[PDB]
């Protein structure tokens, strides 16, 4: 499985930020999608997922302002980040779980990608 | 030519459910390789063909039958059996392909689906999420009538898809955790059908990831913490074995101890 990665960058607070991230290769039982984040000095969190079945979660600091939507068609999520914080600022990593005997039998992170908010 | 497992929904108790899933573990696994308490499944590696399955054969008050089919090494359901027909989940590599060809050998109909006993697209085939559909006895009732009659082309493909996702909570994932068994031992204690919530969800969801997390930890400490939720959707963080030891029942085999 290959994760291609886009979007994020530099923002201002209060700004907006679209990340996306295609999956292709073994694909066929892939189950939930999604977005961790992880700042210098700090543990790893998901900040949103979805399944193809529609359910989502977010992590509670970013209700409100990020939504997640998937395409099932092209194994693709996005997640669309409005009235960025600082506190956004961090490393997104695009995470892909799958298999047709478990839920997550194969768990592929992508490369990352840099946001950064000014306050 | 392997070993089953009877189980009825007719006249069921929390006692009758819970020597059924505890037998279930048992011939998933001998419980010889354990780390940090927790009992691993056998790897699939060098695993004989003649131990790679197991059956666990339902029946439910109308007096029909289905035989499911495990295999030990995920303790999943990767196809059953209703009378003289066999329908097995999509495999993911060529491999199991192979294997499922020693399930069901004497049955006329053998046929694979186009998907995988994933739930993403079980729930998707089924039109609801898993917090949809209730859990409990009853429920379990209704799934042996469903899949039975799929081989009388009477169940079509949204129910069916929804009664592999009670069976499959209740049967495997109740055999992987310990909580979801006690979740289904209180609906079945109250004689109460009810939907899963976050906390089971998530359980099911990260099996694998926990498995390796264990597996993989210093001593028993989570190289990264893995996050679940409590029952009102609220994030809770796993950094080590140590709390997964009263949830988790059996792991797959991840590496070598
Ligand atoms: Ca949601």
């Amino acid at each position: 499985v290959q994760l291609a990665e886009t979007g994020g960058g530099l923002a201002q607070a209060g700004g907006s930020l679209r990340l996306s991230c295609a999956a292709s290769g073994s694909i066929f039982s892939i189950n939930a999608m999604g977005w961790y984040r992880q700042a210098p000095g700090k543990e790893r969190e998901l900040v949103a997922d979805i399944s193809g079945s529609g359910r989502t979660n977010y992590a509670d600091s970013v209700k409100g302002r990020f939504t997640i939507s998937r395409d099932n068609a092209k194994n693709t999520v996005s997640l669309q980040m409005n009235s960025l914080k600082p506190e956004d600022t961090a490393v997104y990593y695009c995470n892909v779980v799958g298999g047709s005997y478990y839920y997550d039998e194969y768990n592929y992170w992508g490369q990352g990608t840099q946001v950064t908010v000014s306050s | 030519q392997y070993p089953i497992i009877n189980f009825t929904t007719a006249g069921a108790t929390v006692q009758s459910y819970t020597n059924f899933i505890r037998a279930v573990r048992g011939r998933l696994t001998t419980g010889a390789d354990v780390r940090h308490e927790i009992p691993v499944l056998p790897n699939r590696v060098g695993l004989p063909i003649n131990q790679r399955f197991i059956l666990v054969e339902l029946s439910n008050h109308a007096e029909l039958s289905v035989t499911l089919a495990l295999d030990v090494t995920n303790a999943y359901v990767v196809g059953y059996r209703a009378g003289n027909s066999a329908y097995f989940f999509h495999p993911d590599n060529q491999e199991d392909a192979e294997a499922i060809t020693h399930l069901f050998t004497d049955v006329q109909n053998r046929y694979t689906f186009a998907f995988g006993g994933n739930y993403d697209r079980l729930e998707q085939l089924a039109g609801n999420l898993r917090e949809n559909i209730e859990l409990g006895n009853g429920p379990l009732e209704e799934a042996i009538s469903a899949l039975y009659y799929y081989s009388t082309g009477g169940t079509q493909l949204p129910t069916l898809a929804r009664s592999f996702i009670i069976c499959i909570q209740m049967i495997s994932e109740a055999a992987r955790f310990q909580y979801i068994e006690g979740e289904m031992r209180t609906r079945i204690r109250y004689n109460r059908r009810s939907a899963p919530d976050p906390s089971v969800i998530t359980l099911e969801n990260s099996w694998g990831r926990l498995s390796t997390a264990i597996q993989e930890s210093n001593q028993g400490a989570f190289a990264s913490p893995i996050q679940l939720q409590r029952r009102n959707g609220s994030k809770f963080s796993v950094y080590d074995v140590s709390i997964l030891i009263p949830i988790i029942a059996l792991m797959v085999y991840r590496c070598a101890p």
